């Protein structure tokens, strides 16, 4: 816990981070797409469309 | 974060219209009577450590299974980890007290904690139960007259139960 | 996500994580004791909506006059009308930063994005300095008391945001 | 990030051979014709703040329900901020002309939009219509024979058509 | 030192623009609680041996084993030094007082309270008893707003030790 | 891949900025700087095989010992594959000179060259001296203005080689 | 990360007890080969380029298509790739071979490396078998009698054995 | 936890390279004291209740008001609450001995361990003083290197307490 | 930071010859020397917490005006870094100890101490008094033939003492 | 530069604390390892020119091409060259080897390597032969665990240079 950090900051973290062995490749078949697009402006709530 | 004037003032402007002499007369009774709020959130700051102290003692008396090694609060490590987090949701009830709206706390606080403490297997359950606690070991500390002015403020009394049930209905 | 001086003391203890000392609670009672000129203040200035936008669109007017002709942004029913909406939002911010007692609502809602919106639509900040600074003369003559000095305030600071 | 050059020789080398003949032909041939597609993005680049400018006017003169109170363009910030998205739009359509690949599009504007915008709430259909609108307004600009030697450019309007389009397209 | 109005300068200088009405209104409600704040400090300021000697007898009372040989609340320096001790707390709560501000306090005695605690061996139980009984004599001295200014930089200097 | 266009897109893109003059200019550079590059890969691309059996025979004339049982050069397998590494250079130099920038080379060569030499033991110095054996052989095969950037795209693999 | 030893206190502790005599008899055995456990390491270690050279050697004569244009180890990028990728498994074995205990694969090598190179498309077949072509290299150097007093250390044997299979069926 | 072998095989980690000479030397030496180390741990095990008992009736006699009613150690529940602590402070001694290293004290005992007592207002003191008991039993339990190495992380445990 | 086989190491290589016999020699009596150097070291690190405060409390006993306003240690947290600069000192005269090497604290830190010392106006003489003190309790401790296998150790209090010597008087 | 004893105290420096029972751990199993690589040094300083021949020699009749002329071995200068370098690499072992790290070897040899062979177009299999040749040497020059620290730090250097 990091002194006025969000509650979300830690989740958002845990989804950024993809374990020791993974990395920001940019290499993989995807392209490097954002991860935290709607846990950012919808932190609680999910939709679909 | 949102307090109670910024609050009207988007509800207003949503609507797209200036503010009704209804929402000006409820926002002048706030202001007039946050003196009372003022005082509420001074009993919880000043009295924070003993409200820790008093929901710790009798969580961990009630529940055994928090203490015993193994359990989520044993190694004296998890266990300032659970001071911490009292702490930090005491602290995030009294700054929703005295902004007189809940939006502080639910946003800035706790849309991630059930599934933090879910990534961390630690029971929200118990942490409700400590939430729980904490307002019970905080009204009385909340509604003592020992040196401030007497007066009436069942109204902030029912503010301080219904940020702590928000809490701790959202981590449970 | 706006400022108020509870929504600055609870955002700066929030930072530090820690309590509100004697500080913020000493600030919170300034803001609590000033709600009530500042109230009165928004109830007065809402009492005189149309009376002072259309002052102020007709005050545009007379010292840009040559807004009105053809070929000029004035021209037409509909640029005039909503030269009566634009001086009602400022004037309604205005009135939202009163209650509010602070630059919250004009920064978020006017004030943030106002240059580049200036711009990309070819509206010139004088025409709107104008307005304010006739709709500041006239709360002048409205507002007595410490509630002219705070609705003298937050127009100077919206007048300052666009000069 | 790729142009036409390199997207040829990404092809050959992913299939392991030299550029063959016809290939080496139309690169020659692109870049023999790339001095009329300097002029286009030319006149993308210096035309820029027309473009917008029309574009947002038509727009909101369309679609009122956008600039209304509550409507998802209504304070500065968000005009402001619409207005930045469609500059930034037009400005990666510029590069994507220069290079003949609309990859950097795809790679920096376009890759995630439609959810930034889905999960803002602004709707896809009126920023693709901004788009659409932008196109018109800089076909007016890419077809202007003024201060340039006179020729034929259709194959460039299409190209630049096609990338409106495809951004258009990748946003609705 | 971290008062209302140097407060007020620390928040304004970091970012570009003055000091706009919020930072004007803290001020002002500064400069309104300041006077009583300072009749409140004068009417502290004249009961130092009372105080001082209420509180060192209430801590003795409390805690036995102190004055009893072998530890360290025996002897006539170690007495001394406890009354020189509560003094400091008096003088540095009566400079918070008149500063409007926790930043003496916080400046004086809570920067490094738990290191030197630590190394020296002093229990904070002792001087939070102190604090307590002198939140006890303030509940009479002083009556109305005075009273709840006073004890607001107190109970922060309780809370400092806890 | 790094050529004029793309990095003139990708400075022009940090900044977050428009293409401006400078940027075009270097554009109008590399299309008309075009025509000559492409027909020096056309030349390199028709003399292929006969410039890669040149620089591997070049490899074993300079470097005799190589080819003696016992080590590297030895055997079919490790000559056909060493006519593989100089078809594979010559193809990355054909496609940096068509792209008129050291994409290719940098991406698909040069990046990780060190690495995967150092933990093969292949000698750099074979691949310096075939591709300055083809770096001469350019001089026969082309002439002119093309035969500078040939020229100048061999040499930058021989000097990433060393 | 857990060695032998702190593998035992952790089991030790969630029983909420003292470590039992027979813990302690296996961890003083295990402190007793632990000049064994050196030598393998070390065996590891000095060794270390001469495996990952045999292992890649042999994996590109078994799998041809690595190496051909469009695989997945083409270029000297994805080859340097593969060369780090079998340098830093066999740096996590020897690391685990000298811990005894295999938690660190858990915890660092192979915390990913399944999402990795199903989003880079490598082919984990490919990777596993570089692995156990690895285990074959490494044993090689492991039974080699030379420049140590020779004794039985098949238990060693197995437990590098059993962490290359471990690696190879978390990649696979 | 931070043993030899974990804090070798980290900072080799850390640096990304395998374990050199330096680390394997300091292995062995870690290796070679582990048996005085688990015999000082079967020692400290099989005299566990007289350390534990003996620990806690220091504590009382070298504080005597704790016995004493209306306060903290007052009560059979702090009294068994009192040997509980005491049994996990051997116990992770122990397990450090095991752990040629301070791996489970910092772990459990000494990492939270001041906030903890000054939210339980538990005194370190205390704690110190049954530590201080266990070291002199265990002068006479232990002789020889086994001696040393308890002391080693008894005093450890006290400077943390400290 | 260097200890002194890396000094006869670095000498050597400055005279660009072999190690000889000689400081072989010297470096053997300083290898077997080196069990009575870690019990040295390990009573310093071991009675750190109580020698620091044994030469507080004498300190503040012969030095008065440290505890008068407007002394250097009269404000709080003045002398808590009081404590902790005699606490760092002592480290590193542990570490110096542990390497037979006075540079490891010189060089480290003694250049920056002269000229901080020097601009914060705090009487320098009491510093190097304290460094003298911190000597004397911790010459009190070291000399506690309890708990330890009886020997010769006058070199090793030599040794602490100059060391002592040698950091006051670059702090003098 | 860099030892037991050096990694110790950057380790405990670095983390900000006293110096604890696990690298004083270390600092003991460097310590009793001591004498063994005191008297596998000496032997190696015993047998400079012996081990710096035959080091040659073996370069010469692994990589005979290597002395004809037009090559890097050719000549009576690089003939002195290669004996001061194979001297250099046994200098900086017998130094690790007293020092009873890697630290002399990295820093000196180790220490931009990879840039230096690179340059001058050295050969890195010359001097992996060489020590393997020493490696070979010692392996009858010496007797006990100092031949595994010995050869512990010959292999070192090899991996270095591989
Ligand atoms: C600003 C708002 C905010 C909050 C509220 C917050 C809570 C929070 N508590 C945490 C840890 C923890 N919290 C607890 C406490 C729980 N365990 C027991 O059940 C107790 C009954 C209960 C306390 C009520 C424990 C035990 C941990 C450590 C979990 C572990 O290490 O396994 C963590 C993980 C970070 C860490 O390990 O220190 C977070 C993010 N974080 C935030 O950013
Ligand atoms: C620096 C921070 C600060 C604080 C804390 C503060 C509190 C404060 N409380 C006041 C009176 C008061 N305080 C309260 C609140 C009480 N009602 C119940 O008895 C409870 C015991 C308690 C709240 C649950 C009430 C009701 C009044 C009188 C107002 C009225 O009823 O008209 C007043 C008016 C004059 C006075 O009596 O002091 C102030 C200024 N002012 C400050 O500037
Ligand atoms: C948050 C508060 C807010 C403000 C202040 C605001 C200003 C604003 N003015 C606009 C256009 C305009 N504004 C004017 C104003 C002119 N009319 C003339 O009678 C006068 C001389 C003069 C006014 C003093 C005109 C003519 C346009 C139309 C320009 C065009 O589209 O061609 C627009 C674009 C939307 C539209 O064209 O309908 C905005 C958003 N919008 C907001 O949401
Ligand atoms: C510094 C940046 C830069 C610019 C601005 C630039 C413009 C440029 N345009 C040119 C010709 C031209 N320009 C155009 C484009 C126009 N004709 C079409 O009808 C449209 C009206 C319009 C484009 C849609 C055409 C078609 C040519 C002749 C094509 C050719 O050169 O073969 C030429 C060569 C002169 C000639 O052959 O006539 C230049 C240098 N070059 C640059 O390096
Ligand atoms: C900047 C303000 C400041 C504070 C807060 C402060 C606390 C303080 N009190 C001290 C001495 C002491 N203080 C006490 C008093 C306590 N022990 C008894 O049990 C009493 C019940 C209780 C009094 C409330 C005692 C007994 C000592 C003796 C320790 C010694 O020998 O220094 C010391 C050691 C140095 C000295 O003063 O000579 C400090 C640092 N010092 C300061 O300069
Ligand atoms: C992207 C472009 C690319 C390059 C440049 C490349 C070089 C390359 N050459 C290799 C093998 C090799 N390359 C050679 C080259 C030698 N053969 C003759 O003897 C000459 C003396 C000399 C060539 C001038 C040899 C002998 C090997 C086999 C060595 C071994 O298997 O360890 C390998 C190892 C994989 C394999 O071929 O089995 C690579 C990666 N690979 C690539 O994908
Ligand atoms: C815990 C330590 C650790 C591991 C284990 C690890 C694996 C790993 N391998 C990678 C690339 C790679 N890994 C491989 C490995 C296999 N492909 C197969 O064909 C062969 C068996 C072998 C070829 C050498 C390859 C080919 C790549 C390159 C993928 C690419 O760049 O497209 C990447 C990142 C891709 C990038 O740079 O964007 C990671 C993270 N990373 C770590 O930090
Ligand atoms: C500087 C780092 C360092 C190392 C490397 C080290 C290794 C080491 N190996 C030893 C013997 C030994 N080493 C081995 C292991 C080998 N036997 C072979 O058969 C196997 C192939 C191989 C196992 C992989 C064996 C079996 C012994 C005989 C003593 C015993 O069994 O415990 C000994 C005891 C002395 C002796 O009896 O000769 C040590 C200290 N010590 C160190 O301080
Ligand atoms: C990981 C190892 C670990 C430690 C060290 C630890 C200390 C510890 N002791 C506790 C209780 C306690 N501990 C004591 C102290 C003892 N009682 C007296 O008889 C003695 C004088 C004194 C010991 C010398 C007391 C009095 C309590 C109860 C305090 C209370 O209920 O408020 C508690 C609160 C849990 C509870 O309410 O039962 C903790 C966390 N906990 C741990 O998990
Ligand atoms: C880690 C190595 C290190 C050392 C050694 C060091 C010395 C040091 N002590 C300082 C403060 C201080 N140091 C002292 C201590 C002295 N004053 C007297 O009372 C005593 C005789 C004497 C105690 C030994 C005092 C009183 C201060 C406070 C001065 C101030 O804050 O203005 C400062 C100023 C900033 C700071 O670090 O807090 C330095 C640089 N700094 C370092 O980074
Ligand atoms: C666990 C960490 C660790 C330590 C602490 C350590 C030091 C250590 N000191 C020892 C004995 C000793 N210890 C001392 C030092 C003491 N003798 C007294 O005279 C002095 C006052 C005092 C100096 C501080 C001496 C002199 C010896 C005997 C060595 C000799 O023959 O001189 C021994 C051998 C036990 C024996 O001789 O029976 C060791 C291993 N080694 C370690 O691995």
């Amino acid at each position: 816990y990091q002194t006025g950090q969000s509650a979300q900051g830690f989740n958002r973290l845990l989804d950024l981070y993809g374990g020791w062995a993974g990395s920001d490749t940019d290499r993989n078949q995807s392209g490097q797409v954002a991860r935290l697009t709607n846990s950012l402006v919808r932190p609680g709530q999910v939709v679909e469309p | 974060m949102n307090d109670v004037f910024t609050r009207a003032i988007a509800q207003a402007d949503l609507k797209g219209s200036f503010l009704l002499e209804s929402d000006l007369d409820k926002l002048a009774s706030f202001a007039k009577e946050g003196v009372k709020r003022l005082d509420a959130v001074a009993a919880l700051t000043n009295n924070a450590p003993a409200i820790i102290s008093d929901a710790a003692h009798k969580l961990f008396a009630e529940q055994q299974e928090l203490i015993q090694p193994g359990g989520n609060a044993y190694p004296h490590r998890r266990m300032a980890a659970c001071l911490r987090d009292m702490e930090i949701i005491l602290r995030y009830v009294s700054y929703a007290l005295l902004a007189g709206d809940a939006s502080v706390l639910d946003d800035r606080c706790l849309n991630g904690l059930r599934e933090t403490y879910n990534a961390l297997g630690t029971p929200t359950q118990s942490v409700a139960r400590a939430v729980q606690l904490m307002k019970d070991a905080a009204m009385v500390h909340l509604k003592s007259t020992a040196n401030v002015t007497v007066g009436d403020c069942s109204s902030l009394y029912s503010e301080a139960a219904t940020y702590f049930d928000k809490a701790a209905a959202s981590i449970a | 996500m706006s400022r108020t001086v509870i929504t600055e003391v609870i955002a700066t203890a929030d930072s530090q994580g820690r309590f509100l000392n004697s500080t913020e609670l000493q600030a919170a009672f300034g803001r609590f004791e000033r709600a009530v000129p500042a109230i009165e203040a928004a109830r007065a200035l809402t009492k005189n909506q149309d009376a002072l936008v259309k002052g102020a669109v007709q005050a545009v007017f007379k010292k840009f006059p040559y807004v009105t002709q053809p070929g000029e942004k004035g021209y037409g029913d509909s640029n005039q009308a909503k030269c009566a909406r634009d001086i009602g939002y400022y004037l309604r911010f205005i009135t939202y930063s009163l209650v509010a007692s602070g630059t919250g609502p004009l920064d978020d809602y006017v004030i943030a994005g106002l240059r580049e919106v200036n711009r990309a639509f070819n509206l010139n900040p004088l025409w709107y300095i104008e307005a304010l600074n006739y709709i500041k003369g006239e709360t002048g003559k409205l507002l007595s008391g410490q509630s002219k000095t705070e609705a003298l305030l937050y127009i100077d600071h919206a007048i300052n945001a666009l000069s």
